């Protein structure tokens, strides 16, 4: 067999490359052992598993979503918000004004006050603490 | 016995 | 009758 | 039978006698198939010297002692007596009870400083554990614990016992471990050290305290004052004074059995799989295919003042042994519409 | 004719004990690797704490 | 007459 | 008002984790003080680098700082929690540091986390990690055991713990919940754990 | 909210890498620190260049870092990840930096991974490697494991965790889920791995 | 039969005597083809020095002992025995048990200063492991491992039980290696080292502990005191401490014999391609075509409390081996319909 | 009369 | 594909160098689906 | 009859 | 009697 690693991890990308290579095959052909790898059976021959490899490779499925983060750039100040991130309603106060819940409205409420578009970072860890973020807010 | 061989026997004055 | 007296197992020694 | 009583002497001839008499007591029991909880009562009337001893209700009848030598500084009786082991009795029809021994702790550092034998509570306590587990008839020892057990904190013995999965935990505390010099002036210097002990069992159950006995002991201290002597070795086990000790440890397993044997062993419910539920006790513990139990309520609570009690709300329902593991056993519940009040905590007794 | 008796080199009473082997941590129970009993902090003096 | 070992007992 | 708005389960509670560590990438913002050159001197013998006695690392992108965390009640292995970075000698910023490995310890001296990660400062001495500290080690629970629940009140009073205790006899029947002080309710509860868990949702949400 | 976004599989976990190594190719902001100059005499000593005891590098564009990665679950060998490098001696700028070879050790001491790569700064003493460290050794895992999985709130709580548990059931069927505390919650799963695998994606991905 | 036994005296000729007359006895029982598990229970009722033996319920009916002598220092006992080799029992129709040697430890390295014998725990689990796999009768080692199993992790047990392949996994402490000086003016200095050991056996399929013995011997160390000795040389265990070891490991495999020998094998389910399932037991392990086996479906849960409980479900699946391997073999399901219900990790036994 | 070794058990 | 980013990167002053800071942060929330190389 | 003395492979030595 | 070599086997 020949094995394929996940450059991005994830269960439901694994078994979809699994079921992209079985219906462009046939059945049992290709089995997801992890999040990451999947297993393909090959030919013995080297010249036919080159062969095999080159129709396989060129196979298209859609890679799934994945779990939903927030990536922040603590020393750029660039915060990437995916997709599937939601924010719990709140009420946040910032300086002196209040708002009231994505990112949109809490750089209105920066923007509000002089204070920094960095000072955004400050709000989404107070956000994390009362438990209004559902996702992961990653720290690079 | 009641001597340990590897400390061994701890065990005019008139 | 006649009781065995065969030993067993040691408990510590 | 024909039994030999091995015991040295200590201070006196009639101790050693005595304990060479309960030995070969113990050994003909054991090998009669005769209970040994019932031995702990006959000592008591052992105290008398006389070469011959009546008894009414007991499984022995008449002791005659016939041969009695002093070889090798201590005492040898030979003894034949007439046992009758009864097939009934109120220990024979119950499962084993999973025991732990808890920790044993020597309340005086300042006792175990000649020979440093600061470890002999833990080195005794693995002693009952194996006593308890290879010697006793109606127990089963679940291991040893490092956590003390005490009658103020209930809660905490209950959840200690539901951890180790055991009925009772029994811990204690040495007490005493001085010693006093017998000097002579033709011979060498004498040290008898003392070996006191206070056993305490409590319920795991309800937190209860179920037996509590104090023990006291003495025998020589062969080693030199400055020796340092090790409580794991067989150095420590082999002297006169681990004699003793072995000798305090098997009266400990007799009292259990005199007191906690006649108990009415209650497996628990482990959990419940709709219309089975599976049962802490196996095979290993006398549980055999065809058992009926019946099924008791349990609800025990801590009452205004902080003090452990017990209720059992008598239940209609009867469960029947079906599949036996090792260790576990599955009972299926005759009584399908009341399988949904079955709550895992629940106790079982088996119907006689 | 001496009346005391000498020492001799090697004395088990006097020889070093070599430390217990710590057992292995088997990851593959946790996925981590990390253990109690094996992590070294990066931070510490490293003064004397065990046998040998 | 020597004393009984305890009864059977419930709880 | 709900039940979990205004009170705690009982058993049911957090752990403080403290430990020491180093915080590296500073701007030129870092520390001369001699516990945290010799906490990097010995750093760098964990890794192969061992300096002669008497060495001056002259260190600036170095600071020692202390890291706090709280363990959340029923903390798994895996699992991840902010972490609070604060500095302990005379560093002037903390700002775009990186905290290296750390060892959290508990009260009873046992290491439950590990933390590493990025801090993010506003006080430039003081920073926090969303993420940094990774829990290694589980903390049993009472929550289990027993054959009742407890709530305690963040706010005491007699009158408010009367009347959650009608609230749960309201809710399911008579004789359920019992106010045992002015604090404290106790509500009987399954024996079965996963039971238990589903039986306290419904009672957490009671208004 | 989808289970992946709010939960995490029970013993699928990130480990984390640390090492330290010499960034070079920087423009006359180098160090000139006494460990630096130690491990650049070492490292010149693995090519053949020893020079005598006691004689000063005087190097201007090498700086010793402190070198991390988080090494994903299910990581095999081969793969790339992500190294962050902080600046640990008196450096002012590691931008336009090369990382040398460096050798990223796990918690047990163990050697999982080597970093090299091209330094991306901003802060200009912490810079980013996108493809830094490849894996070199594989760590076990407890997935394939058991008669269920176990998923972990982020967020713990009583309600969430019993939530997840109904949605699961509601999928699937009767006494399927269940939740054990707070923060857990078991499914029963099949033993095949690659039919795990198909299992958990189904599940993960339920709202 | 015609056998010798050899036996080295260490403080009682009556211990070397026993000793001999057991290896005489375990070289006859094993010539003859008798089960080896049968022999370490009838070691007790060998305690007394009698010329004449009456046993029953046994393969062996009466032993008498003809020639005994003391040459060269060590006791020789040569025997007649009648042993009745048994065709059948619950021995003969298992497949062979696969054991995982643990990590045996020594409990207080400070007793293992004099002679620096650290290792003693590892190369005894070598000896160990070479016992069960070429002398044992039931058993196949799959080798040793590093990792120490314990009672507390079931689950940890359970994991390297399956990436070892082992049924069983057995693991030891060493707890006694301390020794004592037995001083004579007329020669020079005797001393008695300790060999105690407490050796556990663990059930990989579901993690519980089915077996627990202890074990002590004594023996001379015939070493200077300041000498140090390899354990993995010829030197230390062709000494009178070598021979009581080798003896001790002996005992351990006989009580492994007695113990686990008649429980039934249960071979696991490794692979399943449509109708022919894999099985991890082969040619190896005494598997024959055209056997038939029933199918179980294994269900083992750690309850509430964190201690592991047993459950299997019962099947109607009947399997027929196809095709065999060294190591592994091929099993034909022979209800196609019900196929698709099995699942790698369910056990089989064989239909007798 | 020997004790007689376990006998055959299942699980 | 840049051209979004670009225009963000030109929307505050910043630098067209701040884009590669970009980048890193959608490789991390697996927002790239591809491979990006550093030389 | 007459059992056999024949030795085997060492175990340890 | 002696002992006889293994069979044949295939696999």
């Amino acid at each position: 067999y020949i094995t394929f690693n996940l450059l991005e991890s994830d269960f439901t990308t694994a078994q979809r490359m699994a079921d992209a290579v079985n219906n462009f095959l046939g059945p049992q052909m290709a089995s997801a052992v992890d999040a990451t790898s999947v297993r393909v059976r090959a030919p013995r021959d080297v010249s036919q598993r080159v062969a095999f490899l080159s129709a396989i490779e060129n196979l298209e499925f859609d890679p799934a979503d994945g779990a939903a983060k927030i990536i922040v750039n603590s020393r750029t100040g660039t915060i990437v918000v995916g997709k599937h991130v939601r924010l719990k309603p709140a009420a946040v106060t910032h300086g002196g004004m209040t708002v009231a819940i994505t990112l949109d409205d809490l750089v209105r409420a920066v923007n509000q006050v002089g204070a920094a578009p960095s000072d955004l970072m400050a709000i989404l860890q107070a956000l994390k603490q009362a438990g209004a973020i559902e996702g992961q807010l990653i720290i690079i | 016995t009641v001597v340990d061989a590897v400390e061994g026997d701890k065990s005019v004055d008139t | 009758c006649a009781m065995l007296e065969p030993i067993e197992t040691d408990e510590v020694t | 039978y024909e039994v030999t009583g091995v015991a040295t002497i200590v201070s006196s001839e009639e101790t050693a006698r005595l304990h060479a008499l309960e030995d070969a007591l113990f050994k003909a029991v054991n090998f009669s198939g005769a209970d040994i909880g019932s031995i702990s009562n006959l000592m008591p009337l052992l105290e008398e010297s006389r070469n011959e001893y009546q008894f009414t209700n007991h499984e022995v009848r008449y002791i005659l002692v016939e041969s009695e030598r002093k070889r090798r500084g201590k005492v040898e009786v030979k003894i034949r007596v007439d046992i009758y082991p009864s097939a009934t009795g109120c220990h024979t029809d119950q499962y084993k009870k999973t025991i732990l021994v808890g920790n044993i702790e020597v309340a005086s550092p300042q006792q175990a400083v000649m020979g440093q034998i600061y470890q002999v509570g833990d080195d005794f306590s693995r002693v009952v554990n194996r006593q308890l587990d290879q010697t006793s008839r109606s127990f089963v020892s679940v291991g040893t614990t490092d956590y003390s057990i005490s009658s103020n904190y209930p809660a905490r013995t209950q959840m200690i016992a539901q951890d180790n999965g055991a009925q009772y935990i029994i811990g204690g505390v040495i007490t005493d471990l001085t010693a006093t010099v017998e000097s002579q002036l033709l011979q060498d210097d004498i040290i008898n050290r003392q070996f006191a002990l206070e056993m305490k069992v409590f319920d795991g159950k309800t937190g209860h305290e179920v037996f509590n006995k104090a023990y006291r002991e003495v025998a020589r201290w062969p080693f030199a004052k400055t020796s340092q002597v090790d409580t794991r070795s067989a150095r420590f086990w082999a002297s006169t004074y681990g004699e003793m000790m072995l000798r305090v440890s098997r009266n400990i397993m007799l009292d259990l059995e005199s007191e906690l044997s006649c108990k009415i062993t209650l497996p628990e419910v482990v959990a419940v799989f709709g219309n089975t539920v599976t049962m802490d006790l196996g095979r290993m513990h006398g549980v055999k295919e065809g058992d009926k139990l019946q099924l008791w309520h349990t609800a025990s609570f801590i009452d205004q003042n902080g003090l452990p009690r017990n209720k059992v709300s008598q239940s209609e329902i009867t469960l029947t042994v079906s599949r036996i593991y090792e260790h576990e056993a599955e009972l299926t519940i005759d009584q399908p519409n009341l399988a949904s009040s079955v709550q895992i905590g629940d106790v079982m007794n088996k119907i006689l | 004719l001496r009346g005391r008796s000498d020492p001799v080199a090697g004395d088990p009473a006097w020889a070093p004990i070599h430390p217990k082997k710590k057992p292995e941590h088997y990851a593959a129970a946790t996925g981590s690797l990390f253990s109690a009993e094996h992590i070294t902090d990066l931070y510490d003096d490293s003064k004397p704490r065990g046998i040998g | 007459q020597v004393p009984e070992k305890r009864q059977q007992t419930l709880f | 008002a709900r039940i979990k708005d205004v009170a705690q389960v009982a058993g049911v509670r957090s752990n403080q984790l403290v430990g020491y560590g180093l915080v590296s990438g500073l701007p030129g913002t870092g520390e001369a003080n001699p516990f945290t050159e010799q906490s990097f001197a010995a750093m760098l013998q964990n890794f192969g680098i061992q300096m002669p006695p008497g060495t001056k690392p002259k260190i600036k992108n170095v600071a020692a700082v202390m890291v706090t965390a709280e363990l959340p009640p029923f903390s798994k292995p895996g699992q991840q929690v902010d972490v609070t970075v604060s500095s302990i000698g005379s560093a002037k910023s903390l700002r775009g540091g990186t905290l290296l490995q750390t060892f959290l310890k508990g009260l009873d001296g046992q290491v439950y986390a590990v933390a590493q990660g990025n801090l993010v400062v506003s006080n430039p001495t003081v920073g926090l990690i969303s993420s940094g500290a990774t829990v290694e080690r589980e903390i049993p629970n009472p929550f289990g055991r027993g054959d009742y629940i407890t709530f305690n009140l963040l706010e005491s009073d007699f009158t408010t713990a009367q009347r959650m205790a009608d609230a749960v006899n309201n809710f399911l029947g008579p004789q359920m919940a019992s106010a045992v002080d002015a604090t404290s309710v106790r509500v009987r509860a399954p024996r079965d754990v996963s039971q238990r868990v589903a039986f306290l949702s419904a009672i957490e949400n009671l208004e």
